[PDB]
């Protein structure tokens, strides 16, 4: 979400979802600690500022 | 006569399937915990796992309403065995007709859950027969709050789905998959409704 | 005491046959346990254990209304009744006490027969990850902690993996308080 | 009544402590013969007949009995005669269809006693196939097992007008079902000198069911410009084969055909092969549906089509690690539309093209939505035309051969 | 008294269990005496000289035929379709009635453990591997 990457953060996502995402990471070969710093990152950027 | 235990802890086993029908399809794997010997488990209880029915997505409760058809289709056709050994005389496996075979069903099987008849049946004779209790047995002790009546059978409605799969299963066992539907119909004096297909 | 008076209450209870009924329908909903999660059987049990607990909470206030019953504290007095008229009540059976432990605290449960894994055989794939009546450790767990005691209860062994009997190792770790009706002013 | 002279026929059967004696108690089955034209009233009729032929079958069974303590060949040559005249008694007019099959496998079971005569069990092969489509486990296992010795000893292969498969097709058909309901252990002389046959008249047009070997899936991962391609683990049946065996992912709108091989020595039991696969379709993308055909080619497509709609969803996906691809990017551009596309390029060298697709024809790089294939190239600019632009497909389709 | 094979034909006429109870004999030498006999005998089920009435809850014995020196006696359950056949050798037979109606407990032996394992709650509906390997583990027990 732009709106916000010019007033007071950057990087702030809008409202998608993570569940479908995570289930898409699951029915591939992604290991533990990769579908770890993935779910890490997501989960920073749920909501976020810079 | 038999060995015999008691009805009150075997209808208070059978009002809750439809908690565990929430517990097995919500719960894939606010909410409480508890522990064991180095454990835990989560737990939900059932005033606040019937009422996430009232707030369901449309595929969400129809894909647990056949869980509760297939609960009762399990004790149907498991139960028309030793029903089979109790007595069950002069009817056939293919069946030409449906009456003697709904003459079975409310004074052997009904009896054996419920204890009484189904009281009255409808014959339409292309076959779509009518079975009428009044006072059916599990929903004598459920009411909701000070006069709000209309939202309560809607929130109800899926303690029915057990009886779907009693006469799913009794039927199954002589031949075949049908097609069910059920209603409320009120009565006369001091109701339920079932069709056959 | 107490067993002329469990004989008194099966002389006014409403029954029904334990035969072809509730053994179907117990493992009914265990068949469903099996084939809804898929097949995996370590979960099951951890199911079981919180539905008995739903159906054991308000089991207490029936059992307690058939028979007037004071707030037991000791476990010679759950041990007794539970054997006497608990089970003898609901069930038609009765246990045994054996395996006491120091200080009075933790007992077994051998139950002589069941009326839950009543002529039920348990298949191959299930010798070491299943217990079965275990919604009996649910209605345990979440019955005696509702006369304000606290609990744990777990199967040791049963009939359908092992010889050895069904019993269930009830322990004691602490007995609850009564709360005082305000924090404070 | 003749149910009670049955039991009249059992009352003297209780009563009998002198075998010698009781053949003259199979007299009083002559007797019944004295009954058998005592109870006929007329010529024929359905339910006459069949209640008729039951005491003249107990009377052949008698009479097959009498010569137990053994006429040379007069009773093989004499008995099918009543045999028979039973079956036809039998054949009237009622659904006894059963009587018929084993009355003519008791034929055929003389028939085989003889030299290894004209068959009629062989014959009727699909009748052969029926005896084992009810799961027949043990009537039908000999029911073979006399009529693959009959093919075999007869050393003549112009087969029945039912259908002309005057070949080994039918011997290897025979051969495939007598080995799929035999024993697994003890089968040992039952495969090889069967399969043997048809390594030397390899007709070899065979279209077989797999109930013998079964396949299980794992997951999917990358190789040398390669997929791993769903590592699998098969059952054992038998000795041994060498097959070029290929499974078949399909997704909703092309065919992988990916898991293939070239050679196999599978023996054990949990074969639990890698089957790498080049050409790997469909950018490897999420939906490919297993199709799941399996065709282990063993001289032979004994193929499966392990087919249902359970949405399992077989993903393997893609991997960058060092391989040559293709991309499209086109930047550095002026004011009117373009595009490029750039490979990580290696060695060998072959050939690409791309393709518009939509619903109208959006992109134009000739008049229509041309192809601009070539050779042996590593960037380029191709343009495109008018139509209402905002965002189109594309295609590439790069037959690269760095593989096969 | 002791039988020499049970059987069990399902609702259609596709045999769920042919079983010999003395199981791996010197005289074993084929399986296709004590299995043809069964092939015939659901044929013998439509035979109009034995019958078969629908009126009483007790299902009744029949006295089919003999062959081999093996009686047959068969019971058609009206309910669930069930065709059981069983055979005896023919000098085992004593020609009374407190045999018959010990073959009939026979019969009350194997009809229950059947629908013991047909209501088994773990089992998966079908004639898989379990079933037959549950019913040879209970015949064993009942005949040694």
């Amino acid at each position: 979400y732009d709106y916000d990457a010019f007033k007071e953060n950057r990087i702030i996502r809008l409202l998608k979802t993570s569940i479908d995402l995570n289930k898409t990471k699951s029915k591939i070969r992604n290991l533990c600690i990769e579908k770890a710093v993935l779910d890490k990152i997501l989960i920073c950027l749920n909501k976020v500022s810079r | 006569s038999l060995p015999k235990v008691s009805q009150s802890v075997y209808q208070m086993l059978l009002n809750e399937m439809v908690p565990l029908a929430m517990g097995i399809e919500r719960q894939i794997s606010i909410k409480r915990l508890k522990i064991e010997e180095h454990h835990t488990v989560d737990i939900i209880r059932s005033h606040n796992l019937i009422h996430e029915l009232y707030k369901a997505d449309e595929e969400e409760k129809e894909k647990v309403l056949a869980r509760l058809r297939n609960i009762g289709f399990q004790i149907g056709l498991k139960l028309s065995e030793l029903l089979i050994f109790s007595n069950n005389p002069n009817l056939k496996f293919k069946e030409m007709d449906l009456l003697l075979i709904m003459k079975f069903i409310c004074r052997d099987v009904w009896k054996q859950i419920f204890g009484k008849q189904i009281d009255n049946l409808k014959t339409n004779h292309r076959g779509t027969f009518y079975l009428l209790d009044y006072d059916y047995r599990p929903i004598q002790s459920f009411s909701l709050e000070e006069d709000a009546k209309n939202e309560e059978l809607k929130m109800i409605e899926p303690f029915l789905e057990i009886p779907v799969g009693i006469i799913r299963g009794v039927l199954s066992s002589l031949g075949y998959s049908s097609e069910e539907v059920i209603c409320l119909a009120s009565f006369i004096d001091r109701g339920v409704s079932f069709h056959v297909q | 005491s107490l067993k002329a008076m469990g004989e008194e209450i099966w002389k006014n209870k409403t029954e029904k046959i334990n035969t072809e009924l509730f053994t179907l329908t117990y493992g009914s909903i265990v068949a469903q346990l099996c084939q809804d999660y898929e097949r995996d059987f370590n979960k099951v049990n951890d199911h079981l254990y919180s539905m008995g607990y739903n159906i054991g909470c308000r089991l207490i206030e029936d059992f307690l209304a058939r028979t007037a019953l004071p707030r037991c504290e000791n476990l010679v007095k759950t041990s007794e009744v539970l054997s006497k008229c608990a089970f003898k009540i609901f069930l038609n059976i009765t246990p045994n006490i054996t395996n006491w432990s120091h200080n009075k605290d933790t007992f077994s449960l051998i139950l002589d027969e069941n009326p839950l894994a009543d002529f039920v055989e348990l298949p191959m794939d299930a010798m070491k990850s299943l217990w079965y009546s275990n919604i009996l450790c649910g209605v345990l767990k979440g019955s005696l902690e509702m006369v304000q005691l606290d609990c744990d209860v777990w199967f040791v062994s049963d009939i359908l993996r092992g010889d050895s009997q069904t019993e269930i190792k009830v322990k004691l770790n602490r007995i609850l308080k009564d709360e005082i009706p305000i924090g404070e002013d | 009544a003749f149910q009670l002279i049955k039991n009249f026929i059992e009352s003297i059967s209780i009563e009998y402590r002198k075998s010698v004696r009781l053949l003259e108690f199979k007299h009083y089955f002559i007797t019944s013969m004295l009954s058998y034209f005592e109870f006929e009233n007329v010529s024929n009729p359905l339910l006459c007949e069949i209640k008729a032929e039951l005491l003249m079958l107990k009377r052949d069974n008698w009479v097959q009995g009498v010569m137990a303590t053994s006429e040379t060949v007069f009773q093989e040559n004499f008995l099918t005669l009543t045999k028979e005249i039973l079956s036809l008694f039998n054949k009237c007019e009622g659904k006894r269809q059963r009587i018929v099959d084993i009355l003519s496998i008791e034929i055929g079971l003389l028939y085989y006693q003889g030299k290894k005569y004209e068959e009629a069990v062989s014959l009727f092969l699909s009748c052969y196939e029926y005896y084992t489509q009810t799961n027949k486990n043990s009537i039908g296992l000999k029911i073979l097992q006399v009529f693959i010795d009959s093919l075999s000893h007869c050393p003549k292969l112009d087969v029945l007008q039912i259908d002309g498969e005057s070949v080994s097709a039918s011997a290897v058909l025979t051969n495939a079902f007598l080995n799929i309901l035999k024993l697994c252990k003890d089968n040992d002389s039952k495969e090889i000198w069967w399969k043997k046959f048809m390594d030397l008249q390899m007709k070899v047009h065979l279209a077989r069911a797999n109930v013998s070997a079964i396949e299980v899936n794992l997951k999917s991962y990358g190789f040398p410009e390669d997929i791993s391609t769903k590592t699998m683990r098969l059952s054992l049946k038998n000795m041994g084969g060498d097959v070029i065996v290929f499974g078949a992912s399909d997704f909703l709108l092309k065919k992988g055909e990916n898991k293939l091989i070239l050679e196999c020595r599978d023996i054990m039991y949990g074969e639990f092969s890698l089957l790498s696969f080049e050409i790997i379709v469909e950018g490897i993308t999420f939906v490919k549906e297993f199709p799941e055909n399996q065709d282990e080619f063993i001289v032979v497509p004994e193929i499966y089509c392990k087919e249902s709609t359970k949405v399992l969803v077989k993903q393997a996906h893609n991997l960058n690690l060092g391989e040559y691809a293709l991309e499209l990017k086109s930047v550095q551009s002026d004011a009117l539309e373009s595009l490029q596309v750039e490979v990580e390029v290696q060695k060998n060298i072959g050939n690409m093209k791309n393709l518009p697709v939509s619903f109208s024809m959006d992109e134009i790089q000739a008049r229509k939505r041309y192809n601009t294939p070539f050779e042996n190239v590593r960037l380029e600019y191709y343009l495109l035309d008018q139509i209402t632009a905002f965002d189109l497909i594309i295609k590439t389709s790069f037959t690269k051969k760095n593989d096969q | 008294l002791r039988p020499c094979f049970v059987s069990l034909i399902d609702e259609s006429d596709k045999p769920i269990l042919i079983y010999v109870p003395n199981e791996a004999e010197n005289e074993m030498n084929d399986v296709l005496k004590y299995n043809v006999l069964s092939n015939i005998s659901l044929d013998y089920f439509e035979s109009a000289l034995v019958e078969w009435h629908s009126l009483d809850s007790k299902p009744l014995l029949k006295s089919i035929f003999q062959l081999e020196g093996v009686s047959v006696f068969a019971m058609l359950i009206k309910q669930t379709g069930l065709k059981i056949v069983i055979g005896f050798e023919q000098k085992s037979l004593s020609g009374a009635d407190d045999e018959f109606e010990a073959i009939n407990q026979i019969f009350e032996t194997v009809r229950k453990i059947y629908i013991r394992v047909k209501c088994n709650p773990l089992l998966v509906s079908g004639d898989e591997k379990s079933i037959i390997k549950s019913l040879e583990r209970k015949f064993d027990e009942l005949f040694i």
